[PDB]
């Protein structure tokens, strides 16, 4: 199963980061949260 | 949005500033119109029923 794992390896990096893409989408999804936030704060503003 | 919020607070300070002026105007004119007729017209026009 080992050999065929390698295999997959061979067969779907030929024919086509992830640590960093977790972390820095976790990062800009809190950074949109705060950015709803702001949303929400200039859109009632702006209204009142 | 914030360059909304600029540009609807500029709106904002003229519409102030425009307001001011105006209820300025309306205090005024007010104050001028409606009581000096109301006291000089009638006063006038009262010392001439008194004296003629």
């Amino acid at each position: 199963h080992l050999n065929f794992l390698k295999k997959r390896l061979l067969q779907q990096c030929e024919t086509l980061k992830m640590e960093d893409l977790t972390n820095v989408s976790s990062l800009l999804n809190m950074e949109r949260a705060r950015d709803k936030a702001n949303e929400e704060g200039l859109a009632l503003l702006q209204e009142e | 949005k914030k360059r909304q919020r600029m540009i609807e607070v500029q709106d904002e300070l003229l519409r102030l500033e425009p307001q001011l002026k105006q209820l300025q105007t309306k205090y005024d004119e007010l104050k001028e119109r409606k009581s000096s007729l109301r006291n000089a017209a009638y006063f006038l026009s009262n010392l001439k029923q008194l004296y003629q």
